[PDB]
RNA sequence: GCUGGUUCCAAUCGAAACAUGUCGAAGCAUGACCUCCGCCGAGGUAGUCUGUGAGGUAGAGCGACCGAUUGGUGUCCUCCUGUCAAACUCCAAACUUACAGACGCUGUUUGACGCGGGGAUUCCGGUGCGCGGGGUAAGCCUGUGUACCAGGAGGGGAACAACCCAGAGAUAGGUUAAGGUCCCCAAGUGUGGAUUAAGUGUAAUCCUCUGAAGGUGGUCUCGAGCCCUAGACAGCCGGGAGGUGAGCUUAGAAGCAGCUACCCUCUAAGAAAAGCGUAACAGCUUACCGGCCGAGGUUUGAGGCGCCCAAAAUGAUCGGGACUCAAAUCCACCACCGAGACCUGUCCGUACCACUCAUACUGGUAAUCGAGUAGAUUGGC
RNA sequence: UCGACCGAGUGGCUUGCUACCUCGAUGUCGGUUCCCUCCAUCCUGCCCGUGCAGAAGCGGGCAAGGGUGAGGUUGUUCGCC
């Protein structure tokens, strides 16, 4: 568990070329669509989405946390089989490096990890519910907002009159 | 530079757009110029002879005269005199 | 003395527009409180502030 | 903002600075009411609560000022008036009045009088189990009713099983 | 080829801490760059504009190549759906750059641009800002463009190489710059508003001034929806009835273990019961209705300032005192203080001009002359 | 009461990194003796919760006034007993 404060800044160029790096360990994501992936996103009345708010690097391992206690979340609320569908919609592209194992000789670092780059104002998640769900979403958001680095904004992009009143 | 060679560098400037490729049109390879003249020096990724150094691709010399069939073009490099021995093909009249 | 004064400021999304009311003995210095109030309770330049009718 | 609290009959209120002093049948009670910008003031036969703020900190004080003035109303006629019940399981407690304090001896089987000091003008008497806590000041009477029962605190037994102690039972109202 | 030292005054110019070679990296040579001398004789180009050219970084995009990278279907199968690139490009800047013309500035007695020759110094650099590459990071390593320190005074910044103003002959009178105007301390306890109660704060930049994710009916401001004097919201009082203890299950399942249903009357209203509760009934509430009362209520979006989160070693700090409708913060505004800058009198040096054998005198010009380490040149004690 | 994953931090006690200070020298490790301090508190005081009957605990809050000792192995610090 090295932390994040090494990892979360886009300082560095965009690494991504698999024709010149190896190695390069598996994502820990495990599935990028959820609930029912039959179905159409239009399908539904609301349209919820969690939005970052600062351009950062989200690793592998920090999206899955993140959709896992949002999905567990709405699994445990909605059922297994519940009505609504969710999307992780970026994919951890950037492949990061560690200089472990000399000090400072010979520093480009092997290949440790990849992370999503995300710039501020984008959807990081989106979840399509059905109104009466809406607040089992939102709150699957709050929990998935802690498990990564940015502040977060939860925003309804469709069916807000809907909601509430 | 990872290496000192001539086209070291030169991904860009010796690359056609993939429209312009194929052999060049030979009008502008024959095309006369006369001493005094000012003319553009740009090779022709098509053409393979005639060339100059592709550190003065983007200069504009003076036609001083001619050695067999290719031109001999006077430029400044920096504040250095050179003198350019390139083909019709890589060069464009100026205005 | 009462003056209405109308306008809007720049928002998150669309642009949001108010209506306030001021003790000022003038239509100018009406709209200088207004300039003043909006410049202390929301961090606005002058500028930003844009006042469309006093009344 | 401006309240007006008339003053109801056969009572007296004179305000001195700060101080507010309200008279009746069953005593007096002089207040400090001290927050910026609220003046009160006793006009006529209805004392006036009033302030040129009308902010959220001072609306809250302002509520408070009436409703204070309203309980030395209260006091200084109908009085205030705590019920209290003993409880003990097995050690007899015995809960008596002894000048300004009352005294429990006895409690948990204590050698040791637990006591506490009356505040004010407040009355406590004692009719076997039950006590009747008493006075014009709400203040005074509802502290000297808290620390009657404060006094049989126990920190370190399980409160569950060791309830012995006097309560509260009846609390007063309007 | 390494450390130390190398003794009088002044005037002009004024670096390099880089490139190539080197048993070379603590050195040297050759270039770059500094300076002096002779020659040449009319152009030159540090700025901008325009024209004729060069370009593939930013951004963007990929059924435009390429390689990464989602899912769902229709019989490996031409739609739909989710993402990317320093070593991808159907696109594509700002910008940099060759040449020419124009304006500008400069040069033709101060000879520019250039040519030839003498003399060096220098080849440990550093910082800020922008762009970077490496690195968890560094007062880190290594580039790049630029300005500065080095070799740059004076005015700010508590102090302080490179942050701000500012480039400076002597002397003198003014007026400003940065930054300040409650005292320390020159100038305001200035004006019109508003916010903050945390001494928050009184801290541009920074190794240096921390404070984060996550919270906040602390408080201020601006919206949107719904309800309300045909009485809302809350509270208090009263009423929450009958078929009926619904059926099934079960020994009994009585609103409330479980399955299914969830009808019907009397009504102003009251569930085949929303939650406690019982072994099961009691019993307490909620829904729902009426009364009392009387004026706003309620849901939700955005913004400002503060609060929590917040633990270190000799004595706590914003430079200090201390400050709370500020001496804090934000929006504006008014008058001031304050450099060697700018303006201005006189003088000095230097360059040049006129006169001359000679600035030896005399007169004139400098907005476009006056800081300087190493070093080159020259008058003097 | 224990508490994974992931995420945000604080300290400057370890270790590593850097090569800014000193090579015309700032005397080493461990121990000792003597003084001052920090709090992230082991005990003591006052509290809160408990899977708190009591007793004995466990966990937490405030709190640095005082205390925190003697021995066997090992140069040891540390650590074991
Ligand atoms: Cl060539
Ligand atoms: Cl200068
Ligand atoms: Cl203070
Ligand atoms: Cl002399
Ligand atoms: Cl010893
Ligand atoms: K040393
Ligand atoms: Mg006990
Ligand atoms: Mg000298
Ligand atoms: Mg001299
Ligand atoms: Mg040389
Ligand atoms: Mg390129
Ligand atoms: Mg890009
Ligand atoms: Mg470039
Ligand atoms: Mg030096
Ligand atoms: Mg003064
Ligand atoms: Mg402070
Ligand atoms: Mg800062
Ligand atoms: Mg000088
Ligand atoms: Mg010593
Ligand atoms: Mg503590
Ligand atoms: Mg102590
Ligand atoms: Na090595
Ligand atoms: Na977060
Ligand atoms: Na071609
Ligand atoms: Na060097
Ligand atoms: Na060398
Ligand atoms: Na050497
Ligand atoms: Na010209
Ligand atoms: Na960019
Ligand atoms: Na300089
Ligand atoms: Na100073
Ligand atoms: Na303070
Ligand atoms: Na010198
Ligand atoms: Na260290
Ligand atoms: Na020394
Ligand atoms: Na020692
Ligand atoms: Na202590
Ligand atoms: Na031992």
């Amino acid at each position: 568990d090295k932390p994040a404060s090494m990892y979360r800044d886009i300082d560095k160029p965009a690494y991504t070329r698999r024709e010149y790096i190896t190695g390069i360990p598996g994502s820990k994501i495990a599935q990028h669509k959820m609930g029912r992936k039959q179905k159409d996103a239009d399908d539904y009345p609301v349209q919820i989405s969690l939005i970052v708010e600062e351009t950062v690097q989200l690793r592998h391992g920090s999206l899955e946390a993140s959709r896992l206690s949002a999905n567990r979340h709405l699994i445990k609320e909605l059922g297994e089989e519940g009505d609504y569908k969710m999307t992780l919609r970026k994919f951890p592209h950037q492949v990061l490096r560690e200089n472990k194992q000399d000090g400072m000789r010979a520093a480009f670092g092997k290949i440790v990890g990849t992370a999503a780059r995300v710039q501020a104002g984008e959807q990081l998640f989106t979840a399509y519910c059905n109104v009466e769900d809406a607040e089992h979403v939102k709150e699957a958001f709050r929990r998935a907002y802690n498990k990564i680095t940015p502040s977060c904004r939860i925003k309804v992009e469709r069916g807000e009159e809907l909601l509430i009143a | 530079p990872s290496s000192n060679g001539p086209l070291e560098g030169t991904r860009g400037k010796l690359k056609n757009k993939p429209r312009d490729r194929g052999t060049s049109p030979p009008q502008r390879a024959v095309e006369e110029f006369d001493d005094g003249e000012k003319v553009h020096l740009k090779i022709d990724p098509s053409v393979p002879n005639g060339r100059f150094h592709p550190r003065f691709d983007g200069q504009t010399g003076t036609v001083e005269g001619k050695q067999g069939d290719a031109y001999k073009v006077d430029i400044v490099d920096g504040g250095k005199e050179k003198t350019i021995i390139v083909t019709a093909a890589h060069l464009r009249r100026q205005e | 003395s009462t003056y209405t004064v109308r306008g809007s400021f720049p928002a998150r999304d669309g642009p949001q527009q108010f209506e306030k009311e001021v003790e000022a003995p003038n239509e100018n210095v009406a709209e200088e409180r207004v300039y003043s109030d909006f410049g202390s309770q929301h961090n606005l330049k002058r500028t930003q502030i844009t006042i469309e009718e006093v009344a | 903002p401006r309240v007006e609290l008339e003053i109801p009959e056969d009572v007296d209120a004179e305000q001195d600075h700060l101080d507010i002093t309200v008279e009746g049948d069953n005593g007096s009670v002089t207040r400090r009411l001290w927050y910026p910008d609220i003046d009160v003031s006793v006009d006529g036969d209805t004392v006036v609560i009033e302030s040129d703020e009308d902010n959220a900190k001072t609306m809250s004080t302002i509520g408070t000022f009436q409703s204070h003035i309203e309980n030395m109303f209260h006091g200084v006629t109908e009085g205030w008036e705590y019920g209290m019940e003993v409880f003990y399981s097995h050690f007899p407690m015995q809960v008596n009045v002894e000048g300004d304090e009352v005294v429990i001896e006895n409690f948990l089987g204590e050698k040791a009088p637990r006591r506490t000091t009356i505040h004010g003008d407040t009355d406590v008497e004692i009719d076997g189990e039950e006590l009747t806590v008493s006075g014009p000041d709400i203040e005074a009477v509802g502290q000297t009713a808290a620390d009657i029962e404060q006094l049989t605190r126990i920190n370190d037994k399980d409160v569950r099983v060791f309830q012995d102690g006097v309560y509260i039972t009846r609390k007063p109202n309007r």
